[PDB]
């Protein structure tokens, strides 16, 4: 009134789920980020 | 209409678009879109023309 040990494994997996939902905003090659603006303006071909 | 190395360029705003009266026009010898389809334009929105 030390526990860092503990604070890494916290830590670690709070960045590894920060990453996969980060990156459900890159392209990847693709003209939108977000699926409704491809279904939107564009036709299933 | 002006010619080729000094076309026209004019702005459309604060208007609907009807494309219905133009794509269920069969008028003109080419109709080209890119990023968009033809039949989807009145659902969409635009910020200018």
């Amino acid at each position: 009134s030390a526990l860092g040990k503990l604070q890494d494994v916290v830590n670690q997996n709070a960045q590894a789920l920060n990453t996969l939902v980060k990156q459900l905003s890159s392209n990847f090659g693709a003209i939108s980020s977000v699926l409704n603006d491809i279904l939107s303006r564009l036709d299933p071909p | 209409f002006a010619s080729v190395y000094a076309w026209n360029r004019k702005r459309i705003s604060n208007c609907v678009a009807d494309y219905s009266v133009l794509y269920n026009s069969a008028s003109f010898s080419t109709f080209k879109c890119y990023g968009v389809s033809p039949t989807k334009l009145n659902d969409l929105c635009f910020t200018n023309v």
